[PDB]
């Protein structure tokens, strides 16, 4: 029994920094949107 | 810059949308004003993405309306003059003045209008074998199958694994390729298993130099000789030559 | 803008390598200085 | 004074379907921004170059703007204020069809025939 | 038996009745129809209107086969009109808008104002804008806008300023008499452009783009890469033949709900990878096989070779995993949409896949069916039309991704297909095919020009190989030789010689190396040079007797000797010392077979260059890619060259002219077909066999070739060209101008065929004089075009299958 | 994968939006009443 | 990577796949680099095991896409045997009456040796017990034109 | 509406501290914006009131 | 049929004789001399042009020029169609060791790990071809396309496609077949000379092979050593997992290899490693041998992939 | 007009560029097409009714 | 959204249309 695979955009998606995802943030290559997001802004979180 | 040049997901909302295939043609561009300061601009729908609430139902993006349950659950009733109660007053208005009371309206027309559910309908032997909407896993259950007057309207799975199982696979029918196209032996591969040109002379290279070869191998110059045009002979009509009117 | 053009222009080699990879897109890929890949579109029918 | 294998790429990165602008680093977006904050202290119009509400204001040109509500950005506790002392001064300054037939156009015929009322009663 | 299915479950209908009520029972005199229902027939049409068959959307009857009566493919389940329209569908419309013309051009004045040329390319006659607004907005005077008559102007104006009434358009006048018409038409206010609309265009408009739109019917990229719809990797489109539309109406839908469930559970496999896999993709999760894919270019956009890393691969992969998951995903959503409720397969908006409709193969025959054999007349009269039709549907799975597994799944509804129904699989999928270097080269133009003379007919396969051209891979060390010689003879850079011979540190003589593709200056097999063949020295130091000396001395089989050799094989007798001198070069030398020739760069590159009109040595070394130094080096130090007409060009070029055309089949591999017409014409002596009489101008309409055409040119006068030409000689042969000064460049008069240059010829004539005064015939016999004629005739127009006649092959 | 789908078998994959086989070729070949109006 | 590689291919002979993937979630988001062949090895055994026919043909073509890493010999060996357990796994008795279905999950087979022969490993570099049912397919569902 | 409008949708990954913060900040416009009546939508035997 | 007067006719004639022999004719032999002179040259397109016109069947040597000529442009598409037109469809005449060791030259310059293995794949055979056409190859040219596969990929890091190879050189025990052809073609020395031979431990380590191997012991056990530990290094360090390799004890540095990484023999690898396209490395650049034998050793052996293994990140379980 | 079919080298210009017979060369090579020389220019007809 | 899914839809027998 598994689930319908969900059609969300698990790669347009705004998800909430982890520490192990800030662990990394200096180094993945994103989007402006993702360093410019209103919600978790990622940028702000590279640039302290 | 080559027709667009397009960017990251930012939210938005739609103002302005056709659903006409005329008002919006091919591709349905997405009259839109996004979230930032509600710039308006047609973007068509390729870049777009709806909050998808289910992953089944045409229209994923509006919720699912509960609604009121009947203990009278075949007991509802339905006026038909005005199935979507169209005749009701919302508002008193000012023409309600001058009724006429409930005097004389003896029969008021949507009481005997309305009939119970069941009735619109009829479960006819159309119903009784009715043919299903989706490809049936088995039918095997089917004691109505062909005496009673069914016919599946979609092969159920088990008969299609049947088909497809009870007979192989061509081996020419998954097109591998790594090495790329042999320019020079492929072509000229063994003569049984040769690609034989098919269609034109003009695509029978090979074959002709080779007939042109045979045909010189046999064909001697003391048979080719006597061989005569039609003017080497007609030179001796003692008219061989009259221009033509 | 330089920056851009090294982000974005994907040399034929590393297109069809990204195609073929992970599209199954079908024949060769080639390395040397010669081979030009190029993403030709082949039609045919199947009649059974 | 720009080799022409780097406009011969810009035209191979155009010449596409549909382009996509790719991912980045934080140093190379940084970089850009900053980039177009120098650039954009250039290319504004002077009613943009100075204050405005976004980083392609005064560039962008053919933009459909929505701004309408000017009123509606007020408080409502005090636009309530506004007409209450606007209206009536309205009512008891001139006798018309002038707002009678602008209710009826824009179908407020209750208050409009009724306007009428007052109109009569100025 | 075979006769046992022909069984049966009741007992019969017992014929134990009377006539029913009415039944046309004969009477004496009653002309009977036995067929027409006494009562409903005759039962007045004042009451019951002249349905014969529900009133009900059409396309639920079919017409019967053998029964001239209509039938419904669900048996008699019907749903009304309203079922086949929207909710409250005035006139029951798809659109409540508009009519069917009326849709159709709102929908076209639409696209053009959204049209984008950038964006019409790789698409087929859809991307072709609106005819009618294309060209209007093409014409030339319509640029113009004319404006109000001013007439019109004081016209107007004396109403409004001083009759003090406006003047409306006509969608403002009120036409209505009692209800009030307001609001009043939106488009109470649109402006006039005689550049959009009326139509008005021009005829070459017209033609070159209905024409173009015909022809660009096939060239259709059916995978782009757009997004979402538009966007595939591999298009199957499944036409499923049927007798009956009926049939392969349900039969599309039948498939095309098993190929959704198929189509939705491998493009979700392939979506479930897709993620797992852009799921952690950072610098350390990346394949030497992809770098050293990615970074396989001797030079890129910098101006340097490019080094891609694991990272700025990362990101390159993790885009088109992007696109190839939008792509997926756009796919899966078209294939959850479509419910029992409301699906629509015909439109792919809405569904993956959608049921292209295919116009049926429909065979209209004419034919007798009397069989009278004294009367013509009596079998026309009784001419009865019957057609044979065969009903298509297209479904089009475009997947952005060829999974081979689905495919297997595809193929096999080639068997669970229904009855009377078969499938044809078109497949367009994407491929990749290489261009390389060493085999197929962007060389320069030859030195010896391919004239018209290599392409007349059966030149296709005698006077031409089946490229690409064999070059000789393997090069000879010579004796004296260095490291970078070769390279310099060879065309290619030391390293690069260095990496395609890595079994070697130092070059010994007689050795052989691997020649890299890179390499500018390969030799094509079997060179163009006659190979020598001189009996100054043999092992008796006088002459060479036999004919297996050659044999081995050659290294050949002794049939590419006597192949090849016709004159000295009778000439020899296997002694040759009897050779008779009526075949001179035959005995003192004997000529080489093509197999054994060999080439080198004074056969196969050219040591000579021809000089522009414009050329200066830095231009020289510019195109012969070499250094100007080695240039004046090897042209005995020469300054200007419009003082030459040709210029040495030392062997240091790296794209050096080649002497003959590498493709070109050489003059011995036909020789060596005509060996017996060679061997018996150099034996009878055959100088000539004229083909026509030597009178054979004298007479022009006598001897025409099978290949002679019309019109037939005149011979041509001295200098007839033109007037200034024309009065310079022929009027005032003293006259100033010696003809219309005439640009340099090319005048291709004959346009837009081109011509035969050398060849005096007409051009398409204008005055609709010499037509009818030239000698040209009308077409008398039988009227044939060469594919054609494979069906004989109009009426008996043959075909092998039932395919459609607006098939789209892939 | 699976030669028989999971789309098919799978609850978790059975629609929300399944509307039935007899629902909607009944609901559909009704046609209501044509006199809404006393007049009409 | 032995231990994570071993955490899965004990989970895989434990039958405890929905732990399995769950580990191999954790090595493609984070150490992907790191990821071998052999922990999808541990992959293609335990759905085997658990008789996820599905998620061991998901995992192969997964692989056929990823040619890296590099399948190895026993990676063939063990997704083979799936299919061919798999084709062996009988349907039920409502679907039982016109045949033995899953008979047909042995069509893939042939294409199993086209993505192997693409992907550089030699089927002769087999068992040959294995080979045994898998020529018994090749004669079975598979035909040259 | 106003949720996706503004972009205070729920996350699958976020912590509670994001959640009661986007919450008391949507409560902020929700109960300060004006509740759109045209969406009224009567249903089966719903009274409209 | 479809395929009527072709088949039957090429079927009615053309047929193995009972001496078990491939039909090779008389009239066919002059037009093979063309094909193998013209390929052999390297005109590849002209020999192809000529097989265009083998009507019987030609020996195995014509398919061996046809596919040899390949070699230097590297046309591993014409060459892998050269080798099916007989393979199995000309009584398997191109099934034979040369051929297909052509194929795979063209395959490596091709530079194609696919191909490689397609290649390995037809010598591995199966069944039918090694027994019921009985188109086998002689084991020692089995083992000579065996170590070309093994160096093709060794030396294109192939490492788990070359170990692959390597498991059916051990399922086979020809890890000895190099020394057993030097010592093989000795004994044809001592017999041509008259002399009886022997065979046993003492002529394998007589013969050069060892003999030079067993001296590069040290500076290969070095190398290993210090690989190894700078690698945990640049990656903790305090420890390495490697045992004492006794240093300036120059004997034992072989059989610690073989105790340090005994999934393999080292024996083997440094006697392969040794020659590096015909050259000999351990006369000439015996710091590329060492470096080389070091990378095959480091490959074939699955032990030192442990050994040389990363520092990952520990996951914490888990619990709702 | 009675006109010699006439074509200059790509070399007496005094600008080179690629002529069109020559491109007409190329491309009867390339797709093997028979270029028939007694084809007379007055005779450029196109079917109309096509 | 079916409400108690993992009990009904998923876990009871009969589609819960089925009483047993």
């Amino acid at each position: 029994s598994r689930e319908p695979e969900s059609s969300v955009s698990q790669a347009h998606i705004t998800v909430a920094p982890t520490v192990d995802e800030c662990s990394t943030l200096d180094r993945r290559w994103e989007s402006m949107q993702y360093w410019f997001n209103d919600q978790h802004p990622r940028l702000v979180i590279y640039l302290r | 810059n080559g027709s667009r040049i397009v960017s990251s997901p930012q939210r938005a909302v739609i103002v302005a949308y056709d659903r006409q295939p005329f008002f919006n043609p091919e591709p349905r561009l997405v009259r839109v004003a996004f979230q930032s300061d509600g710039s308006v601009e047609e973007v068509p729908l390729a870049n777009i993405m709806i909050w998808q609430r289910r992953y089944h139902g045409p229209e994923r993006t509006v919720g699912d309306e509960s609604r009121r349950f009947s203990p009278a659950s075949l007991r509802r009733y339905i006026d038909v003059s005005d199935p979507f109660n169209e005749k009701k007053s919302k508002g008193e208005h000012f023409l309600d003045k001058y009724e006429a009371a409930r005097t004389s309206e003896v029969a008021a027309g949507k009481y005997r209008t309305t009939k119970q559910i069941t009735e619109i309908d009829q479960w006819t032997r159309f119903d009784v074998s009715r043919a299903d909407n989706f490809r049936p896993l088995s039918i095997s259950h089917r004691r109505d199958y062909i005496r009673l007057g069914y016919m599946h309207r979609y092969t159920p799975w088990e008969w299609i694994a049947v088909q497809e199982a009870d007979q192989p696979l061509i081996a020419e029918q998954i097109r591998q390729d790594n090495i790329g196209t042999s320019y020079f032996f492929s072509l000229n591969r063994y003569w049984r298993y040769k690609a034989r040109p098919h269609g034109y002379i003009r695509h029978f290279d090979n074959e002709v130099r080779d007939l042109f070869q045979f045909v010189d191998g046999v064909t001697p110059w003391k048979q080719a000789q006597k061989i005569r045009t039609y003017w080497e002979v007609r030179a001796h009509h003692p008219m061989p030559q009259f221009n033509r009117p | 803008l330089f920056i851009f053009i090294r982000l974005s222009y994907v040399p034929q080699t590393g297109l069809a390598a990204m195609a073929q990879r992970f599209r199954r897109r079908i024949g060769p890929i080639g390395v040397e200085s010669f081979q030009f890949n190029i993403p030709t579109e082949v039609g045919f029918v199947e009649h059974y | 004074g720009t080799p022409d294998t780097i406009r011969f790429a810009w035209e191979s990165i155009l010449q596409e379907d549909v382009v996509r602008v790719p991912d980045v680093t934080a140093p190379v977006a940084l970089f850009l921004t900053l980039v177009c904050i120098h650039e954009g202290n250039r290319l504004a119009s002077v009613e943009w170059r100075e204050s405005s509400s976004s980083l392609d204001e005064g560039i962008c040109s053919s933009d459909n703007t929505q701004q309408r509500p000017l009123l509606a950005l007020l408080n409502p506790v005090v636009k309530r204020r506004f007409v209450t002392k606007m209206v009536e001064f309205l009512l008891r300054s001139h006798s018309s069809n002038e707002f009678s037939k602008l209710l009826r156009k824009h179908g407020l015929h209750d208050l409009s025939r009724d306007v009428a009322l007052c109109e009569a009663m100025n | 038996y075979y006769w046992s299915r022909y069984r049966m479950p009741t007992q019969m209908p017992k014929f134990d009745g009377p006539a029913p009520i009415a039944a046309p029972q004969n009477m004496n005199s009653t002309k009977t129809n036995e067929f027409i229902d006494p009562i409903d027939d005759k039962f007045p049409l004042s009451i019951r209107g002249p349905l014969v068959r529900p009133d009900v959307p059409e396309d639920q009857y079919v017409d019967s086969w053998y029964v001239c009566t209509s039938m419904t493919h669900h048996l008699g389940d019907y749903r009304p009109w309203s079922a086949s329209a929207p909710p409250n569908a005035y006139r029951f419309r798809p659109y409540n808008e508009f009519d069917a013309k009326g849709r159709e051009y709102v929908e076209y004045m639409r696209q053009f104002a959204r049209y984008d040329p950038r964006k019409s390319q790789g698409k087929g006659q859809k991307g072709f804008p609106f005819r009618d607004a294309y060209l209007t907005k093409m014409n030339e005077a319509n640029r113009t806008t004319p404006p109000p008559t001013l007439e019109t102007i004081m016209d107007r104006a004396v109403r409004e300023k001083h009759q003090h009434a406006r003047v409306l358009s006509p969608m403002q006048v009120q036409r209505d008499v009692g209800r009030s018409e307001t609001p009043l038409p939106c488009a109470g206010n649109i402006p006039v452009d005689r550049s959009q609309f009326p139509f008005c265009w021009k005829t070459e408009d017209w033609y070159e783009y209905e024409v173009a739109k015909v022809r660009n019917k096939r060239f259709v990229f059916e995978n782009t890469e757009e997004d979402g719809i538009h966007g595939s990797e591999v298009t199957y489109k499944i036409v499923l033949e049927g007798f009956w539309d009926h049939h392969v109406m349900k039969l599309a839908e039948d498939v095309c709900m098993f190929l959704r469930d198929v189509g939705r559970q491998v493009t979700e496999e392939k979506l479930v990878a897709v993620r797992r896999v852009m799921e952690g993709l950072t610098g350390g999760a990346f394949d030497p096989e992809l770098i050293d894919f990615f970074n396989a270019a001797r030079a890129g956009p910098f101006g340097r070779p490019d080094e891609y890393d694991a990272e700025e691969v990362a990101n390159f992969v993790r885009a088109d995993l992007k696109r190839l998951e939008e792509q997926c995903l756009n796919v899966i959503n078209r294939c959850n949409v479509p419910v029992p409720g409301a699906t629509n397969i015909y439109d792919p908006q809405v569904s993956w896949p959608y049921v292209e409709k295919l116009e049926p193969w429909v065979r209209m025959a004419e034919f007798w069916t009397s069989s009278s054999d004294t009367s013509f007349t009596e079998l026309e009269m009784s001419t009865a039309h019957y057609e044979f039709r065969k009903y298509f549907r297209v479904i089009i799975c475009k997947l952005p991704f060829q999974s081979t597994e689905f495919e297997k799944r595809m193929y096999d509804i080639r068997h669970w297909l229904h009855r009377q129904t078969t499938c044809e699989f078109h497949t367009i999928y994407r491929k990749n095919v290489i261009h390389d270097g060493s085999v197929f080269p962007t060389e320069h133009d030859p030195a010896t020009p391919t004239t018209h003379d290599h392409h007349r007919m059966f030149s296709f396969a005698l006077d031409w190989q089946s490229a690409p051209v064999n070059r000789l891979s393997v090069a000879r060390v010579l004796e004296g030789d260095d490291w970078e010689r070769v390279a310099q003879r060879l065309g290619c850079s030391v390293d690069d010689l260095k990496e395609a011979n890595p079994a070697i540190e130092e070059l010994e003589a007689g050795a052989v190396l691997n020649v890299p593709g890179g390499a500018s200056r390969r030799l094509t097999s079997f060179g163009a040079a006659p190979r020598v063949l001189p009996l100054q020295n043999p092992n008796n130091g006088k002459r060479i007797r036999t004919w297996e000396d050659a044999a081995t001395v050659l290294d050949c089989t002794v049939e590419e000797l006597q192949q090849a050799n016709g004159h000295a094989a009778l000439t020899y007798k296997q002694t040759g010392e009897n050779g008779e001198g009526e075949f001179g070069p035959s005995v003192t030398e004997l000529n080489v077979p093509l197999s054994c020739w060999v080439s080198t760069a004074e056969t196969e590159f050219s040591p000579v260059e021809l000089v522009f009109a414009g050329d200066t040595f830095a231009t020289i070394a510019q195109r012969l890619r070499c250094s100007e130094e080695a240039l004046k080096k090897a042209n005995d130090g020469q300054s200007d060259l419009s003082h030459a007409r040709f210029v040495r060009v030392p062997a240091e070029a790296k794209a050096p002219r080649r002497l003959l055309e590498p493709q070109l089949r050489s003059q011995a591999a036909t020789d060596v077909l005509m060996t017996r017409t060679i061997a018996e014409e150099a034996a009878y002596g055959i100088k000539n066999i004229p083909d026509l009489p030597s009178n054979a101008s004298k007479f022009p309409h006598e001897y025409h070739t099978p290949t002679s055409r019309f019109p037939t040119t005149p011979k041509e006068k001295e200098s007839e060209s033109d007037w200034m030409a024309y009065t310079a000689r022929y009027l005032d042969k003293q006259f100033t101008h010696p003809t219309e000064p005439t640009p340099i460049y090319n005048v291709n008069k004959l346009w837009p065929m081109q011509q035969v240059p050398g060849k005096i010829d007409q051009t398409p004539f204008e005055e609709d004089q010499t037509w009818l005064l030239n000698p040209i015939p009308v077409q008398q016999l039988e009227q044939h075009h060469p594919e054609k004629d494979l069906q004989d005739l109009p009426f008996v127009n043959h075909e092998q299958f039932p395919r459609s006649l607006e098939w789209t092959a892939p | 994968a699976t030669n028989i789908p999971r789309s098919a078998w799978d609850p978790a994959h059975f629609n929300t939006n399944w509307s039935d086989s007899y629902s909607t070729e009944i609901a559909a070949r009704r046609h209501w009443p044509a006199k809404k109006w006393s007049i009409g | 990577i032995s231990t994570y590689e071993l955490v899965m291919l004990a989970l895989s002979l434990q039958g405890n796949m929905k732990e399995a993937e769950s580990v191999f979630s954790f090595l493609r988001r984070h150490h992907n680099e790191h990821v071998t062949i052999g922990s999808f090895n541990a992959l293609l055994l335990g759905h085997r095991e658990c008789r996820q026919f599905d998620r061991c043909d998901a995992i192969w073509q997964e692989l056929v896409d990823r040619r890296w890493p590099r399948a190895s010999t026993l990676t063939a060996e063990l997704y083979l045997r799936s299919i061919v357990d798999h084709s062996y796994t009988p349907t039920s008795g409502p679907l039982q009456r016109f045949g033995n279905i899953n008979v047909v999950e042995k069509k893939k087979i042939p294409l199993v040796l086209a993505q192997m022969d693409d992907l550089g490993i030699p089927r002769a570099h087999l068992s040959r017990p294995l080979m045994d049912e898998v020529e018994d397919a090749l004669r079975k569902f598979h035909i040259y034109k | 509406r106003i949720a996706l409008l503004h972009g205070l949708e729920p996350v699958a990954n976020e912590t509670a501290q994001e959640r009661d913060a986007r919450r008391e900040k949507l409560d902020e416009i929700c109960e300060r914006t004006p509740f759109d009546e045209r969406e009224l939508h009567t249903n089966d035997d719903e009274m409209q009131v | 049929g479809p395929f009527f007067q072709e088949d039957h006719y090429f079927r009615r004639s053309l047929r193995l004789n009972r001496d078990g022999t491939v039909p090779t004719a008389a009239h066919e032999a002059p037009l093979m001399r063309k094909i193998v002179r013209l390929a052999q040259r390297g005109h590849l397109k002209a020999a192809c042009e000529e097989y265009r016109r083998v009507t019987t069947v030609p020996p195995v040597e014509v398919y061996r020029a046809l596919t040899a000529c390949c070699i230097p442009g590297g046309l591993i598409a014409d060459a892998v169609a050269i080798f099916e037109d007989g393979n199995s469809k000309l009584f398997y005449v191109a099934r034979d060791g040369e051929v297909l060791h052509n194929v795979m030259r063209c395959a490596i310059k091709a530079k194609n790990r696919v191909r490689v293995m397609w290649v390995y794949n037809v010598m591995r055979g199966r069944y039918y071809e090694n027994v019921i056409v009985r188109a086998e190859i002689d084991p020692i040219w089995r083992y000579r396309i065996a170590l070309l596969a093994l160096e093709y990929f060794l030396d294109h890091n192939c490492a788990e496609e070359a170990g692959t190879v390597y498991s059916y050189l051990v399922e086979e025990d020809l890890l000895q077949c190099d020394v057993h052809l030097r010592v093989g073609l000795h004994m044809r020395e001592a017999l041509s000379k008259g002399k009886s031979v022997g065979l046993s431990d003492e002529v394998l380590r007589a013969t050069s092979l060892v003999t030079d191997v067993a001296t590069v012991a040290p500076e290969v056990a070095r190398e290993l050593y210090q690989r190894h530990v700078e690698a945990l290094r640049e990656n903790w360090s305090a420890h390495g997992l490697l045992t004492a390799l006794d240093f300036t004890q120059k004997d034992d540095a072989l059989p610690w290899m073989q105790q340090n990484f005994g999934d393999v023999d080292v024996a083997s690898v440094l006697r392969w490693a040794r020659f590096y396209h015909s050259k000999d490395l351990m006369a000439k650049d015996r710091p590329r041998y060492l470096a080389r034998a070091v990378a095959w050793i480091e490959l074939l052996s699955k032990r030192s992939h442990m050994m040389e293994e990363a520092p990952l990140t520990y996951m914490r379980k888990s619990k709702p | 007009g009675v006109h010699r079919v006439g074509y200059t080298h790509p070399s007496t210009l005094p600008v080179p560029c690629a002529q069109r017979w020559d491109l007409r060369l190329a491309r009867a090579r390339i797709f093997q097409e028979y270029i028939e020389e007694k084809a007379p220019g007055a005779w450029q007809l196109e079917d109309e009714r096509s | 959204q079916l409400q108690s899914r993992e009990r009904l839809i998923l876990g009871t027998h009969g589609a819960g249309v089925v009483q047993h």
